[PDB]
RNA sequence: AGCGUGCUACUUAUACUUCACCGUGAUUGCUGUUUUGACGCUUUCACGAGUAGGCAGGCGUGGAGGUCAGUGACGAAGCCUUUGCUGUAAAGCUGGGUCGAACGGCCUCUAGUGCAGAUCUUGGUGGUAGUAGCAAAUAUUCAAAUGAGAACUUUGAAGACUGAAGUGGGGAAAGGUUCCAUGUCAACAGCAGUUGGACAUGGGUUAGUCGAUCCUAAGAGAUGGGGAAGCUCCGUUUCAACGUGC
RNA sequence: GGCGAAAGACUAAUCGAACCAUCUAGUAGCUGGUUCCUGCCGAAGUUUCCCUCAGGAUAGCAGAAGCUCGUAUCAGUUUUAU
RNA sequence: GCCUAGACCGAGGACUGCGGUUUUUACCUAGGAUGUUGGCAUAAUGAUCUUAAGUCGCCCGUCUUGAAACACGGACCAAGGAGUCUAACGUCUAUGCGAGUGUUUGGGUGUAAAACCCGUACGCGUAAUGAAAGUGAACGAAGGUGGGGGCCCAUUAGGGUGCACCAUCGACCGAUCCUGAUGUGUUCGGAUGGAUUUGAGUAAGAGCAUAGCUGUUGGGACCCGAAAGAUGGUGAACUAUGCCUG
RNA sequence: UGACCUCAAAUCAGGUAGGACUACCCGCUGAACUUAAGCAUAUCAAUAAGCGGAGGAAAAGAAACCAACAGGGAUUGCCUCAGUAGCGGCGAGUGAAGCGGCAAAAGCUCAAAUUUGAAAUCUGGCGUCUUUGGCGUCCGAGUUGUAAUUUGAAGAAGGUAUCUUUGGGCCCGGCUCUUGUCUAUGUUCCUUGGAACAGGACGUCACAGAGGGUGAGAAUCCCGUGCGAUGAGAUGACCCGGGUCUGUGUAAAGUUCCUUCGACGAGUCGAGUUGUUUGGGAAUGCAGCUCUAAGUGGGUGGUAAAUUCCAUCUAAAGCUAAAUAUUGGCGAGAGACCGAUAGCGAACAAGUACAGUGAUGGAAAGAUGAAAAGAACUUUGAAAAGAGAGUGAAAAAGUACGUGAAAUUGUUGAAAGGGAAGGGCUUGAGAUCAGACUUGGUAUUUUGCAUGCUGCGGUUUACCGGGCCAG
């Protein structure tokens, strides 16, 4: 049963995997009706655009912090800024999130921009408006149209200014201080106590 | 080749819906060309197969007869004419079926709904 | 393709290959990692040193976006420099005007420091750094720019 | 297989003691299938060994830049006489190879037409190959819709449609093709290099743009034509020189005498 | 023609020597004559047992891509055959006969791909073998008729037996047309068959009073209720506002 | 579970725990079988551990693929010396 | 040295060689059989099949130290009938690209399950080590020594350079142990220098992907084979026992 | 004599539930074989069987979320995370989630507020109309609370500057579905054949050379195919493009700022313990029992506890398409699938015949021919049959039907044979087969061809040379 130099293996095949055995031959199908699918909605509500503009935010964690990718919705304070109302925003195809907030401001800005730039190129129709205009406009790609681009990383040429204390040594007293935070705080404020009360 | 999806290449498929059509099925399966002489007349190349019509046997042991139809015996898929009749040992006569994509309709038997059919068709009855 | 196989050339012999004595069996010794301590120990002694036991200490909910941190060294540190500007900025490079190369938009957590500079100052911004790695850097007159 | 087929029985071995193998029995009376032997593949009735799944592999991966090492190799091969002969093409009234033709062919409407083309330029004798090689399937391959079997004729390759497809659709053996997406279904039938192929202008003059050049890229991302391992592929022109006759030794017979 | 011993000749192993051919391994040479095969040709030498097992090269089967503008109703495939030929072999090809609709070669792909065995599976057929046997229940015989045909059908005469706790005459359970007439003998009646509970075609079961139907028995079991996730369980007038009252 | 004047009796030719279907192709270190040809090479029943002793793992013996080299230094042998 | 009797074989296929006689740029017995004669071609000859004779030959498969066995399976024939597929892997081989590699989750497209095109991420790789906090690979031409194919210079030799790889001694990174500089939130920091210690490390990357044979593990897992166990149901027409009515 | 409350009755008026199907779905309940080379925890498996409940999908779902970041933002699925953190006689085994890329994207509703200058609300009866309903009226429900207003993203009541936006019904189209009808070109010639759909010649059409049929391989004989064209019937508050009539818009909704407020779900949260479950480990969820809250309170922040902060949501009420699943049903299209011992058990009057008391078990069985043309008639026979004849391309196709193998058997022929037979090797005999007078060359004569003597069979002895067997 254990035989030879060979890696062990953990193949989890003991239950009854046999009969749910999903083989996905489907896949062309799925992606023909697919297709068929996103083009009868297109058809459907022609000339307007088939997504709703999305935000651009920040992806969580340390390890996508680098990154920036499409939201849910613009925030309330966004769709402020633009002076549009979130009951009228959903209507003319801009997504809102009532769930996100901007502590900061370059997201904030940035999507603020976002929203100019498509409320620039909005023309939004109404019962005067007739068939020749409206078959004049094409329906675009929102989500092409204005896509979510990562900001340029720092390039070119720049003056070298160089700091007596390294990075390293940086690196290692900020690890230092956070480490012993507690223990240094506890001793200095007993330390203050016994010599504001002995002395009293 | 085909083209639609609607229509299916099987062999099996298509030998059922031969042998499993209905009688008002095999009565367009029954077609014969019409001579020369009519598809000029009419303007039409090709008619379901009717009791009074008169046909020529093209194809054959009996190529060459003529006779008018005597029935459409649609359970046979055949035809059977006045006078192609095998004669039995026992001295009765038996028709012989012949089928309407061997024989050509040399004259019509023409009435109301027929005329209707081959100006539908696109040709000229009356 | 079956073809190939060694079955196709069994056929004929009696036992396809299995041998006579030993006669393939269901299986003769358990199933899977059985007896791993007891019939099967010389193998796991001679093959899989350390395979039984606990080491260290648990971890629960381990995250392991928290541990993200690629390594990149300095002899690799200047292909993140664009190619079509590096043979320009390897030449007129200087202290008031040198490359700035940040690692972290390359997706990188740590400049380490193995290999050599070629002799040009840098600017590099990276989340840390070692200690011969920042050496280095300022030895051929850059600097690093700690960011987060 | 059915996952049950076989399975739809419930037999028991009789055991030992009855003067019968240990097989598994079907049971009850009164029919005669009772005490027949189930179950096994080696029994009437049983199910198979191993009985097929459908999660077997189908489908293979091909790395893609392999793929298209093919599809030039492929299409290179479709400029050799040699090669083309050696497929089974009727291309010895073509005066050469590569075989262009006006841009006038992508405009045809009328099988009439295009097969008046065909037979001015010299390729139809292929397309009558085709119809010639028409024969009934051997096996039982023919009761699974498989039934007549022919040769592959010429492939036309276009740059813009206009009806060149449309036209040859119902012309026998004639596959049409465009220039943006050339496979190697086509371009190498049976994996036989050499298929005849009859470029369009447009098609001959995009055919630097899909695959680049030492002066052009191609539209495929990253992609640059292959290279050979080997600079002159004529390899006794090479020996056969100055170059590596003024330092070899003399030759030996070309059979050893012998000598006891 | 025994025993001890010596000598001479002679006999013969797939062993040894020389030679031929096969294969394997090594080895010589081969492009200004390499020439349409260098995965080839060529020189020389040695070697050849083999289970379990390993590897290599091949033969064959169903299906797939390509090709032979392949074979075929003037006969495909299959099958039989001292018609032979080829290959060490797996096998391939062919002559003759039979037969009637498809099938092969070559380059590749693919697999439910090769049987003498598994008290293998299913089907079929033998020897045994015209053999064992067709021997309980006392017992049959003569004639006539019918019929192609009579030990066995019908009728007569006789001889018998069951011997009223019957081989009699009825029923309950169970069967289901076996009932009756006419016709009939392919199969069945372990011989036979003109006979039959067989086969085919028809006909036939009549109720106020005979049964069921009604009553209650051992019991079964709704309802109101009470359990139980629930299928359902308990209870039978039950902790009930219980008459489809007269 | 029933039933038993008790035999482990009987419970539809089934009883020291019925029958039917399913889980289920239950598991088997045990028995039986395991399908074409030729060519080349070619064993082991021994070591250690195992609730191990009809079985495994391990080393050994065998094949295959080769790779670095081209007589280097090697040998189931003798001699001399020790 | 000479004479002499018999048997078996005749591979090869212009010439080339070694010799000999030289009367000779000739010939020979000297790097493998030719000459001549007869007969036959309705046949001499060869092959196969059937059979006789002589001689040898036990019935195959199987487990087994040992089978013709008084060990087991096999009356006979046809057809079916047993190492398969998959997930994840190891070695090796082929192919593409190569510090990268992988289009095919998805989108675009289409002659529509194909073919063709696209790209973000992500996987594996490019860095290790520690339980972890953490730290993180050049003294030198990426080191020295002994070999080392090949190449260069020679002219046997010899000298120079020496990739892969082998042996060896070191250097670098991490861990462990020791030492403890300038300094300090006075308990932190950890420079420097070491250690019969340790790592699946560095020391001018080798991988990724697809395919194939083989081997592994889990799966019904080469095929057939239990005695058992569980879940849900069907039976008191037999039989056991009680009761009711005869 | 009357209301009210609670509880009844009625063949009261009008409704509704049950049962069936099974592939997918939502729950409950719940094993063991098996693996661990034994076995008890574990595993199989939170599976099979059992029970309850649905739909075209179901479920879930607009945070008492994930996180710890420069933060994301309902639910679902895929790829990945990852065979990882972890769990585990730490053994065998097992095992998620966050992030990221994508598919699809859609949001909301109540309770808790005095309408209080007017229960403004709703079922039913009756009447009527233009009827999935409208209008009127009368009972009834309801104040122990039916409408309007608000749902935490807020919002309310006042004040505020003005601005912005807008209801319904019918009629025809469109889009979706179903369905009717209509369409190119040889049956020209010759040969074989029973039959031409075969071979050959000459063709024709082709947006149709898919497939099927017809007496053999049929683009062109027929149906279809391809191309489309044109009718009809549906269907859609919850699709738009138009007309047309009503619009009761002193209405409603939104938008700015100010002030004051801002109700927010209890035997619930939470805690202990027990059991089960989970990767969840001083306890992941669920459930029982005991205890049992609060109002910046409460939950979460994956190691128990106290002290102090921080971050993030706002439970104990509710609805909601799509992306996803689908061995059932309905309808289609396909395949490197099987080809009648195979493939479903079933290509057939197959869940049939038949067995069993019952639950249940459960087969075998395709093919004459193009067409029955299925053998008239004569004769022998009691008849079945036979012999003639006849039909047929074929009776070497007669329903005991295409081909018709082997075992096994009959007849004929050959051969051998003292208690087996069979085999190898060798030769003999008999039978069969093969081969050089070669594609032999040399002059030769006549026989024979369309032809104006010319390729070349024919013959016999000469000559040369050969083959084979021998000396």
């Amino acid at each position: 049963a254990i035989s030879k130099n060979l890696p062990l293996l953990n193949n989890h095949f003991r239950k009854h995997w046999q009969e749910r055995v999903r083989v996905h031959f489907d896949q062309a199908g799925k992606k023909a009706s697919r297709r068929q699918s996103r083009l009868r909605k297109a058809a459907k509500i022609a000339p307007r655009p088939i997504d709703a503009l999305r935000p651009v935010v920040r992806a969580p964690t340390v390890k996508y912090n680098r990154k920036v990718r499409a939201g849910r919705g613009f925030t309330l304070a966004e769709l402020k800024a633009v002076g549009i109302a979130p009951k009228y925003a959903r209507t003319i195809g801009i997504s809102v999130d009532h769930r996100r907030q901007n502590k900061s401001q370059e997201t904030f800005d940035a999507n603020v921009a976002r929203l100019q730039e498509y409320k620039s190129k909005l023309v939004i129709f109404d019962k005067k408006t007739k068939a020749s205009e409206v078959a004049s406009f094409e329906q675009v790609d929102v989500s092409a149209t204005f896509p979510v681009e990562q900001p340029a990383p720092e390039s070119g040429l720049r003056a070298v200014e160089v700091p007596e204390q390294t990075a390293y040594r940086t690196l290692r007293l900020a690890r230092n201080e956070k480490k012993y935070k507690g223990i240094r705080e506890k001793r200095a404020k007993e330390k203050a106590e016994a010599e504001a009360e002995k002395a009293k | 080749a085909k083209i639609s999806q609607d229509v299916s290449s099987s062999r099996s498929k298509a030998r059922k819906a031969y042998f499993t059509a209905s009688s008002v099925e095999r009565r367009v399966l029954l077609s014969a060309p019409l001579s020369k002489e009519l598809r000029q007349q009419y303007n039409v190349k090709s008619l379901p197969i009717r009791q009074n019509d008169e046909v020529l046997v093209v194809r054959g042991s009996k190529k060459g007869s003529e006779g008018k139809v005597n029935s459409v015996y649609r359970l046979k898929f055949a035809i059977q004419v006045d006078k192609l009749q095998k004669e039995k040992s026992n001295g009765a006569s038996v028709p012989i079926n012949i089928h309407p994509s061997k024989v050509v309709i040399t004259k019509l038997h023409l009435d109301k709904d027929r005329k209707a059919l081959i100006q539908r068709k696109g040709g000229k009855a009356e | 393709p079956t073809r190939l196989t060694k079955t196709r050339k069994h056929r004929g012999n009696v036992s396809a290959g299995k041998g006579r004595i030993g006669k393939h069996r269901k299986h003769p010794g358990g199933r899977g990692k059985a007896g791993g301590q007891h019939h099967h120990r010389t193998n796991l002694d001679k093959y899989h040193p350390g395979y039984f036991g606990k080491v260290g200490m648990r971890y629960f909910h381990k995250q392991q976006n928290h541990f993200w941190r690629p390594e990149i060294n300095l002899d690799k540190l200047w292909t993140l420099v664009d190619s079509e500007k590096k043979d320009e900025y390897l030449s007129k490079s200087s202290a008031s005007a040198a490359p700035v190369i940040d690692t972290l938009a390359h997706g990188y957590g740590k400049v380490l420091g193995k290999g050599r500079l070629p002799e040009v100052p840098v600017i590099v911004k990276a989340r840390f750094v070692s200690k011969l790695a920042e050496e280095k850097i300022r030895a051929v007159g850059g600097v690093v720019e700690l960011v987060a | 297989v059915a996952e049950n087929a076989g399975h739809q029985t419930s037999a028991e071995s009789w055991g030992t003691g009855r003067a019968v193998a240990r097989i598994p029995r079907v049971g009850g009376g009164g029919t005669h299938r009772s005490g027949q032997a189930a179950f096994g593949n080696m029994c009437r009735g049983g199910r198979m060994f191993a009985p097929t799944k459908t999660w077997r592999r189908w489908n293979v991966k091909v790395n893609h830049n392999e793929k298209r090492y093919a599809t030039a190799s492929a299409i290179a091969a479709s400029a050799v006489t040699s090669l083309v002969l050696a497929r089974g093409h009727r291309v010895e009234q073509v005066k050469e190879l590569p075989l262009v033709v006006s841009n006038e062919f992508e405009s045809v409407t009328k099988t009439k037409d295009a097969v008046a083309v065909l037979k001015a330029v010299g390729a139809h004798k292929d397309v009558v190959k085709v119809i010639k090689s028409k024969k009934l399937r051997a096996g039982k391959g023919k009761l699974r819709g498989r039934r007549f079997t022919q040769r592959r004729g010429p492939l036309v390759v276009y740059a813009q449609d206009n009806g060149i497809v449309k036209a040859l659709r119902n012309v026998p053996g004639v596959e049409t093709a465009s220039v943006k997406h050339l496979g190697l279904l086509q371009l190498a039938p049976g994996a036989h290099l050499g298929r005849f192929i009859i470029w369009t202008q447009g098609a001959f003059e995009s055919l630097d743009s899909v695959y680049g050049s030492d002066s052009t890229k191609s539209i495929k991302s990253g992609y640059t034509l292959p290279s050979n391992i080997i600079s002159n592929t004529d390899v006794t022109r090479l020996i056969n020189s100055a170059e590596v006759q003024a330092v070899v030794r003399p030759a030996g017979e070309k059979t050893q005498k012998k000598s006891h």
